[PDB]
DNA sequence: TAATAATAGTTTTTAGTTTATTAG
DNA sequence: AATAAACTAAAAACTATTATTATG
C-alpha cells in the first residue's frame, strides 16, 4: 500500500522555547524522532522548518519562518542540524543565527505548510504537523484556525503540547507527553509489499485466496553494499558459472544441472531441473482436517508464520473464513493444507491451527482472524538424541523447584525482547551518524534475570541440592 | 602536487578533526599528492585520524594503520615535506610506528 | 559406521510372491541409494539354477546362487538387483541361501567394522523346502549376529509357503524369538507401506550447549526427524563432461562508476544507513555488533503456558533434554522439573545462544510428553521485529460478509468427517489417516523417482508424478460422502468468485 | 561494430542481469545486418543461436514456473533474424531444431495479434527470412503452418495479413523449389488443395489469386510430373480472362499480376495462344497502377 | 480508412545450499 | 585423529504506460 504519514516539524519561536528552556527539550524530541525515522522509514519525510523566527527563510518568504531541513527522507543532516543547537549553548547560538521570538501571521506559516504538503509527490496516506510551545502563544488566530481546519480537511494532522495539560488557553480552540517521542519508538521498517495471495484448494470446485504478507516480519541490518574500499562506491560483481578449461563464462546452452546420487552425477537438463520442483500447482492444496492432538510440537520449531485469508481475490474469503472461524470453536482440528507459494514448489503439509481475532476493547488486530501455521515435520533435520524416560517426577523435587520458580510468572509479550543484531546495528548506525562509540547493546534477553533474583524470591533449587556435586552440573 | 613528497605516500584522512576538518585535511593532502582515501588504501602509509570517533576507534580496534593526530600532518605540511613518524601526535599507531619511534627517538 | 543388512531372494512366478519381493527389494536398494544410505546388503538366491555359492555345505544347497556379497547400496547394486534376479526353474531350499548369506556376513563382519547386523529376508516360500539342516542354519544365523528379518509372501500361504514360514519361524525363535513373526509381513500390502518411501537420517555427533540458568545442558547435534529439506543441491555440470570442469564462479567486482573492476579487498560492505550508505565493513562491525553469550542454552524468564503462539515459533531444532550424562541427580531434577513446570504451566523463556560465532536468542520451554520421549521443547520466540502480523479484512465482525447458519452445521459435520487423523487411543496410538509428521513430502520423493528414471535409463528424463503422497494424501471417500450434504449446503450457500495464478502452456507447441 | 558486439556477447554470458520490463530486447538489438560481418559475429552467431534454441526448448516448453516469456521471445527472434544472415541453410540438425522451433513459435495464436499484438507476425517474418535456412524439417511441418498462415492473413490486422501472406508465399516458393518424384504425391495433394481453394468461390480477392500464384510456383513441381495437367486449367484461366476481366467491379483486375506471372510460369511449357492476354494486360495495368 | 485500453512490470524481505569437529 | 553447520543468496508488490480498433 502506497501511502504513509508525512510529518513536518513546525516549531514555534515565540520564546516559548526559551523559558530547562523548552527549546532544548523540544530539539531532543525532534532529534529522537528523526533517529527513529532514519532507522524506521525513509518513505516518511521529515521537514525541519521552524517559524516564529527573526528571518523569513522559506519558499514564499513569509514572516518569522526558517527552513533548516525541508521535507525529505530522514538522515544525519537533520540530526547534526539539531545537534549543533540542542545544548543551551547550542540554543543560544541557534537564537543568534536563526533568531529569537518574533511576530508573524499564523496564516502565513500554515500556508507554507500547505505548500510543503502539496509540493511532495508521494501518495501519502496521512499528513501530520508537530508543534511545541511553553504556553498558548496568542484575526491573528481566526484566520489561523480557519486555515488549520482546512489543512485538517486535507488530511493534515496537527500535534501540539504546551510545556507549561495546564496552560494552552488561547490555543485550545486553535489546537485540533513527548517522552514516547524521546526515541521510545525506534527502528521499525515500513514496507507493505508482499507475495500474491495463495489459492486454498479447500475443495475441488472453489478456491479462496489466503493473505500471506511478509511485510512486518523480521527486520535486520541494512544491505551491506560492496562499496569501494577507497571512495565507498559499490561494485558490479561480475559473477556466474565461468570456464577455465575453456575460458570465459559458460552459456545457458552449455550448462547442465545434475545430481550426484548413488554412484554417479545424474546429468539432467535445467528445464527438468527447475520443473521437478512442482508436485501440483501453486496455492494451499487442502487435504482435509487434522486434529490438533496429533502435533509433535517438539518439531514445531522452525520459523513459523501466520495463515490469514485475503478478501481481495475471491468474494468468499471473508465470508467462508468468518464462518469457518465461527465454527472453529467446536473443532479440535486444523486445516490440513499443502503449501506452494508459487509454481514449481514442493508443497509442505501444513496444519492451520485456528488463531482468531483478539479484538480487544479497541479491537486491536492482535492475532488477526485466520489460522496459524502448525509444523508437520518430516524425517531429516531434527537434532534428535536418544530418548531416556526412565526418569519421572518426584514429589520432593517437584515441590522444591516449584517453590523455587513458580513465583516468576511472565506473560510472554511476543515483541518484548529486542533482536541483538538488528537494534544493535541500527543504533550503531545512529552512532556512526553521531560519529561516536558503540552506543548501546541489543540482546534477546539472553542473560537470565531470575537467577539473580530467584533466591530473592525464595529459590529452593539452590537451597536444596540433590548432590554434593552440582545436582545438574 | 605542490610538494610531491606526499605523492606516492597515501595519507588516509578518513576522520580527521583534531586540527583541521577531514575534508580540509584531504584537500591539503591532495594538494601535496597524498591520496584522499576513506579507508586505508594499498599505499596508505598511515591513517591520518582525528577526534576519537567511530573511524578512529575502527583504526584502534583494527590497526590497519595509525590513528594519526592531524598535528603530525600539520608538521608535515608546514615543512612542505613528509615529516617522519613521531611519538607525540599519533595516539594509536601501528607496531611499525612504535618501531619508528624507537628508531629515531628513545622510548 | 556401517550396517550389515543382508538379502535372501529366490512354481516361483505364481498375486505373485516373486513380483512383490522384487518390488520391495528394488524399493530397498533405490531408497538406500537416493539418500545414499550406507547399509551394506548381501544377496543369495534360492532357486536360481546352479549350486554356485561362495560357501556351500557339501553342495547340498541345490539351486542356490549368490547375487551380491555384503556391499554398499549404489546404483550398481540397484540395477543388479533390479535385473539379474529371475525366478528359478526347479525348487530350492531358502535355508541354504540363508546359510550362504549368513556366512558372507560372518566373513565381512569378522575383518570389517560393522556397527549393525540385520537380515532383510523376503522369500517367496513357493520353492520346495527341506528342514534337516537346523544346526548349521542356526549356527550361520547366530555367528554373524544378523537380525533375521524374514517377510511372508502374503496369511495367504500355501502348504509349501506354510512349511517355509514354520521352518523360518522355528529357526528364528531358536535365534531371536517371535520378533521375527512380528516383522513377518505380506510382501505386498503390509510391506507396501515401506515399499513407497525411505527411512533416512544425517550423520553427525554431539555439539553441546549450556543451559546456563544460575547450570548447563548435555545435548548432541544430529538431523533425524524434522521437516524435509534439500538433499543435494543440483550439481551443475558441463555439457561437455557432465562433471565440474567449467562449473565454477568468478568474481570481478566491476567498480560501478564504469567497466573498471575491483579486487576482493576493494569492496567495503557499505550499509544503507537510511538516506546514505555508510562506509561500513566488519572492522566497523567490531564496534557495531553484539557479542553472543557463548553456547548458552540458558532460560531468561518463566511464563504461563497459555500465552504461547504456534505462529510465533522460530529456530531449527528442539533440545530434547533427556537424562543427563553421568549425573543421576541431574536426571531426577530434570524429570521432576519438567513435570512440575507442566503442572504449573510455567513455561520458561530459553535464553539460548548457539555459540560466540552465532547470535544470542530467546526460546520457549514446555515439555512434550509422549509414549517414548517426555522432555522439554525449545523453540525461539519473537521480538519487536518478529511480529508476524497480517492486516486484512476481519472475519467475525464482517456483517458485510456474514453467511448463513446451515453452513455452520455443514462446517461442523465436515470437521467431524475430514478429521484425517485418528484421535489418540489409550495405547498412545498417534495414528494419522494422512500421516505427515513422519512420512515425507511429495516433491523430494518426486526427485527420487526422477533420478531413478534418469539413472536406470539416462534417456528417461521424467517419470510420472510421485503418487507416494497423492494416493495417501486424500481424504477417504467415506468422510467426503459424509460431508457431501454439509458440502452441498456450503456450496449452495457460500458466494465467491474466481482465482488467479493460471500457468498455461508456455509456447505454441504442436497440439 | 565488432568490439561492441563482443562486449555485449560477453555481457549476455552472465546471470540475473536479465530481469527488467523491456530491457531484455537488448539481444534483439544485438543481431546486426548493417555490419560488414567480420569473423567476430560470424563466430558468435553459432553460440548465440545455440543458446537461443536451447533456452527456447527450455522456457517455451510446457512448464509450471514459466507460463510465457514475451521479452525472451522478442529478443531471441530479433537477434536471430538480424544475425542469421550468415548462410546456415542445409548443413545439419540446426536446420531441424530452428525449423521446429519456428513451427512451435507460430503454430498457435494465444496472443491477440488481430488487435495489434503482432509478435506472431514477427515470427512469421523471421521464418520467411530464414525458411531456406532451416529446411531439414519444413518439408515435415509444411501444411499446418501454411493454413495457419492463411488464418493469419485472414485476420483483421492488415499487418498480420501482409506478414502471413509474405511468409506463406515464401514457404510456397521454398517447397516449390526443393520439393518437385519425391513430392509427386505431395505435388498432387497441393494441386487438390488448390482445386478446392480456386475452383470454389472465396470471399478474399487475393485468396484465389495466391492460389493460382502457387500454381505458378508449383508449375515446376507439377512440371516434373505433368505441366500439361495445369496447362489444362490454363484454358480455364483463359475462360476467366475472357469473361470477368472485361466485364468492367472485378478485384482480380486489381489482383492479377499474381495471375499474370503464375500464368507465365505455368505456360513456360506452352507457346501459342492468339493475342488473348493483352485486353486483360491493359485492363489490369490501368486498375493496378 | 484513425481512441483508449492490459504485459504494459516492482523500492522482487526463504530457492528454503555454508561458520562447523572425533572421526581414526 | 574426517562430521558440522542461521553468515544473506530469490521472488509478488501497484505503480502506469500501450492500446486499442477511433472510421467510408
Amino acid at each position: 500500500y502506497s501511502g504513509r504519514d508525512s510529518l513536518i516539524f513546525l516549531v514555534d519561536a515565540s520564546k516559548a522555547m526559551f523559558e530547562l528552556t523548552p527549546f532544548d527539550m523540544s530539539i531532543q524530541c525532534i532529534q529522537s524522532v528523526y533517529i527513529s525515522k532514519i532507522i524506521s522509514s525513509d518513505r516518511d519525510l521529515l521537514a525541519v522548518v521552524f517559524y516564529g523566527t527573526e528571518k523569513d527563510k522559506n519558499s514564499v518568504n513569509f514572516k518569522n519562518i526558517y527552513v533548516l531541513q525541508e521535507l525529505d527522507n530522514p538522515g544525519a543532516k537533520r540530526i547534526l542540524e539539531l545537534d549543533q543547537f540542542k545544548g543551551q549553548q547550542g540554543q543560544k547560538r541557534f537564537q543568534d543565527m536563526m533568531g529569537h521570538g518574533s511576530d508573524y501571521s499564523l496564516s502565513e506559516v500554515l500556508w507554507v505548510c500547505a505548500n510543503l504538503f502539496s509540493d511532495v509527490q508521494f501518495k501519502m496516506s496521512h499528513k501530520r504537523i508537530m508543534l511545541f510551545t511553553n504556553e498558548d502563544n496568542p484575526a491573528k488566530a481566526s484566520r489561523a484556525r480557519t486555515k488549520a481546519g482546512d489543512l485538517r480537511d486535507t488530511g493534515i494532522f496537527l500535534d501540539l503540547m504546551h510545556l507549561k495539560f495546564d496552560i494552552s488557553l488561547f490555543y485550545r480552540d486553535i489546537i485540533s507527553k513527548l517522552e514516547d517521542l524521546l526515541r521510545k519508538v525506534r527502528a521499525k521498517e515500513t514496507r507493505k509489499r508482499a507475495l500474491s495471495r495463495l489459492k486454498l484448494k479447500l475443495n475441488k470446485d472453489i478456491v479462496i485466496s489466503v493473505g500471506i504478507y511478509n511485510l512486518v516480519q523480521k527486520a535486520l541490518k541494512p544491505p551491506p553494499i560492496k562499496l569501494y574500499r577507497e571512495t565507498n562506491e559499490p561494485v558490479k560483481t561480475k559473477t556466474r558459472t565461468f570456464n577455465t578449461s575453456t575460458g570465459g563464462l559458460l552459456l545457458p546452452s552449455d550448462t547442465k544441472r545434475s545430481q550426484i546420487y548413488g554412484s554417479r552425477q545424474i546429468i539432467l537438463e535445467k528445464e527438468e531441473t527447475e520443473e521437478l520442483k512442482r508436485f501440483d500447482d501453486p496455492g494451499l492444496m487442502l487435504m482435509g482436517f487434522k486434529p490438533l492432538v496429533l502435533l509433535k510440537k517438539h518439531h514445531y520449531l522452525r520459523p513459523s508464520l501466520f495463515v490469514y485469508p485475503e478478501e481481495s481475490l475471491v468474494i468468499g474469503s471473508s465470508t467462508l473464513f468468518s464462518a469457518l472461524l465461527i465454527k472453529c470453536l467446536e473443532k479440535e482440528v486444523a486445516a490440513l493444507c499443502r503449501y506452494t507459494p508459487r509454481r514449481n514448489i514442493p508443497p509442505y503439509f501444513v496444519a492451520l491451527v485456528p488463531q482468531e481475532e483478539e479484538l480487544d476493547d479497541q479491537k486491536i488486530q492482535v492475532t488477526p482472524p485466520g489460522f496459524q501455521l502448525v509444523f508437520l515435520p518430516f524425517a531429516d533435520d531434527k537434532r534428535k538424541m536418544p530418548f531416556t524416560e526412565k526418569i519421572m517426577a518426584t514429589p520432593e523435587q517437584v515441590g522444591k523447584m516449584k517453590a523455587i520458580v513458580e513465583k516468576l510468572r511472565f506473560t510472554y509479550r511476543s515483541d518484548s525482547f529486542e533482536n541483538p543484531v538488528l537494534q544493535q546495528h541500527f543504533r550503531n548506525l545512529e552512532a556512526l551518524a553521531l560519529d561516536l562509540m558503540e552506543p548501546e547493546q541489543a540482546v534477546d534477553l539472553t542473560l537470565p534475570k531470575v537467577e539473580a533474583m530467584n533466591k530473592r524470591l525464595g529459590s529452593l533449587v539452590d537451597e536444596f541440592k540433590e548432590l554434593v556435586y552440582p545436582p545438574d552440573y | 602536487k605542490i610538494s610531491n613528497i606526499f605523492e606516492d605516500v597515501e595519507f588516509c584522512v578518513m576522520s580527521g578533526t583534531d586540527s583541521q576538518p577531514k575534508p580540509d585535511l584531504e584537500n591539503r593532502i591532495a594538494e601535496f599528492g597524498g591520496y584522499i582515501v576513506q579507508n586505508p588504501g594499498p599505499d596508505t602509509y598511515c591513517v591520518i585520524a582525528g577526534s576519537e570517533n567511530i573511524r578512529v576507534k575502527n583504526i584502534i580496534l583494527s590497526n590497519k594503520h595509525d590513528v594519526v593526530k592531524p598535528a603530525w600532518l600539520l608538521e608535515c605540511f608546514k615543512t612542505k615535506s613528509f615529516v617522519p613518524w613521531q611519538p607525540r601526535f599519533m595516539i594509536h599507531m601501528c607496531p611499525s610506528t612504535k618501531e619508528h619511534f624507537a628508531r629515531e627517538y628513545d622510548c | 559406521n556401517k550396517a550389515a543388512v543382508v538379502l535372501c531372494m529366490d512354481t516361483m512366478s505364481n498375486e505373485s510372491p516373486f513380483e512383490q519381493a522384487k518390488k520391495v527389494i528394488t524399493m530397498f536398494v533405490q531408497r538406500q541409494v537416493f539418500a545414499e544410505n550406507k547399509d551394506e546388503i548381501a544377496l543369495v538366491l534360492f532357486g536360481t539354477d546352479g549350486t554356485d555359492n561362495p560357501l556351500s555345505g557339501g553342495d547340498q544347497y541345490q539351486n542356490i546362487t549368490v547375487h551380491r556379497h555384503l556391499m554398499l547400496p549404489d546404483f550398481d547394486l540397484l540395477e543388479d538387483i533390479e535385473s539379474k534376479i529371475q525366478p528359478g526353474s526347479q525348487q530350492a531350499d531358502f535355508l541354504d541361501a540363508l546359510i550362504v548369506s549368513m556366512d558372507v556376513i560372518q566373513h565381512e563382519t569378522i575383518g570389517k567394522k560393522f556397527e549393525k547386523r540385520h537380515i532383510e529376508i523376503f522369500t517367496d516360500l513357493s520353492s520346495r523346502f527341506s528342514k534337516s539342516q537346523l544346526d548349521i542354519i542356526i549356527h550361520s544365523l547366530k555367528k554373524c549376529d544378523i537380525s533375521l528379518q524374514f517377510f511372508l509372501p502374503f496369511k495367504g500361504i500355501t502348504e509349501q509357503q506354510k512349511e517355509g514360514l514354520e521352518i523360518v519361524k522355528m529357526v528364528m525363535i531358536s535365534l531371536e524369538g517371535e520378533d521375527g513373526l512380528d516383522e513377518i509381513y505380506s510382501f505386498s500390502e503390509s510391506l507396501r507401506k515401506l515399499c513407497v518411501f525411505k527411512k533416512i537420517e544425517r550423520h553427525s555427533i554431539h555439539w553441546p550447549c549450556r543451559l546456563t540458568i544460575g547450570l548447563s545442558i548435555r545435548i548432541a547435534a544430529y538431523k533425524s526427524i524434522l521437516q524435509e529439506r534439500v538433499k543435494k543441491t543440483w550439481t551443475v555440470v558441463d555439457a561437455k563432461t557432465l562433471k565440474k570442469e567449467d562449473i565454477q564462479k568468478e568474481t570481478v567486482y566491476c567498480l560501478n562508476d564504469d567497466e573498471t573492476e575491483v579486487l576482493k579487498e576493494d569492496i567495503i560492505q557499505g550499509f544503507r544507513y537510511g538516506s546514505d550508505i555508510v562506509p561500513f565493513s566488519k572492522v566497523d562491525e567490531e564496534q557495531m555488533k553484539y557479542k553472543s553469550e557463548g553456547k548458552c542454552f540458558s532460560v531468561l524468564g518463566f511464563c504461563k503456558s497459555s500465552q504461547v503462539q504456534r505462529r510465533f515459533f522460530m529456530g531449527n531444532q528442539v533440545l530434547k533434554v533427556f537424562a543427563a550424562r553421568d549425573d543421576e541427580a541431574a536426571a531426577v531434577a530434570l524429570s521432576s522439573l519438567i513435570h512440575a513446570l507442566d503442572d504449573l504451566d510455567m513455561v520458561a523463556i530459553v535464553r539460548y545462544a548457539y555459540d560466540k560465532r552465532a547470535n544470542p536468542q530467546v526460546g520457549v520451554a514446555f515439555p512434550h510428553i509422549k509414549h517414548n520421549y517426555e522432555c522439554l521443547v525449545y523453540v525461539q520466540l519473537p521480538f519487536m521485529e518478529d511480529l508476524r502480523q497480517y492486516m486484512f479484512s476481519s472475519l467475525k465482525n464482517s456483517k458485510k460478509y456474514a453467511p448463513t447458519e446451515a453452513q455452520l452445521n455443514a462446517v461442523d459435520a465436515l470437521i467431524d468427517s475430514m478429521s484425517l487423523a485418528k484421535k489418540d487411543e489409550k495405547t498412545d496410538t498417534l495414528e494419522d489417516l494422512f500421516p505427515t509428521t513422519k512420512i515425507p513430502n511429495p516433491r523430494f520423493q518426486r526427485l527420487f523417482q526422477c533420478l531413478l528414471h534418469r539413472a536406470l535409463h539416462p534417456r528417461e528424463p521424467l517419470p510420472p508424478i510421485q503418487q507416494h503422497i497423492w494416493n495417501m494424501l486424500n481424504p477417504p471417500a467415506e468422510v467426503t460422502t459424509k460431508s457431501q450434504i454439509p458440502l452441498s449446503k456450503i456450496k449452495t450457500l457460500f458466494p465467491l468468485i474466481e482465482a488467479k495464478k493460471k500457468d498455461q502452456v508456455t509456447a505454441q507447441e504442436i497440439f | 561494430i565488432g568490439e561492441l558486439f563482443s562486449k555485449f556477447y560477453g555481457e549476455l554470458a552472465l546471470k540475473k542481469k536479465i530481469p527488467d520490463t523491456v530491457l531484455e530486447k537488448v539481444y534483439e538489438l544485438l543481431g546486426l545486418l548493417g555490419e560488414v560481418h567480420p569473423s567476430e559475429m560470424i563466430n558468435n552467431a553459432e553460440n548465440l543461436f545455440r543458446a537461443f534454441l536451447g533456452e527456447l526448448k527450455t522456457q517455451m516448453t510446457s512448464a509450471v514456473r514459466e507460463p510465457k516469456l514475451p521479452v525472451l521471445a522478442g529478443c531471441l527472434k530479433g537477434l536471430s533474424s538480424l544475425l542469421c544472415n550468415f548462410t546456415k541453410s542445409m548443413e545439419e540438425d540446426p536446420q531441424t531444431s530452428r525449423e521446429i522451433f519456428n513451427f512451435v513459435l507460430k503454430a498457435i495464436r494465444p496472443q491477440i495479434d488481430l488487435k495489434r499484438y503482432a509478435v506472431p507476425s514477427a515470427g512469421l517474418r523471421l521464418f520467411a527470412l530464414h525458411a531456406s535456412q532451416f529446411s531439414t524439417c519444413l518439408l515435415d511441418n509444411y501444411v499446418s503452418l501454411f493454413e495457419v498462415l492463411l488464418k493469419w492473413c485472414a485476420h483483421t490486422n492488415v499487418e498480420l495479413k501482409k506478414a502471413a501472406l509474405s511468409a506463406l508465399e515464401s514457404f510456397l516458393k521454398q517447397v516449390s523449389n526443393m520439393v518437385a518424384e519425391m513430392h509427386k504425391n505431395k505435388l498432387q495433394y497441393f494441386m487438390e488443395q488448390f482445386y478446392g481453394i480456386i475452383r470454389n468461390v472465396d470471399s478474399n480477392n487475393k485468396e484465389l489469386s495466391i492460389a493460382i500464384r502457387g500454381y505458378g510456383l508449383f508449375a515446376g513441381p507439377c512440371k516434373v510430373i505433368n505441366a500439361k495437367d495445369v496447362d489444362f486449367m490454363y484454358v480455364e484461366l483463359i475462360q476467366r480472362c475472357k469473361q470477368m476481366f472485361l466485364t468492367q467491379g472485378d478485384d482480380r483486375v486489381y489482383q492479377m499480376p499474381s495471375f499474370l506471372q503464375s500464368v507465365a510460369s505455368v505456360l513456360l511449357y506452352l507457346d501459342t495462344v492468339p493475342e488473348v492476354y493483352t485486353p486483360v494486360l491493359e485492363h489490369l495495368v490501368v486498375m493496378q497502377i
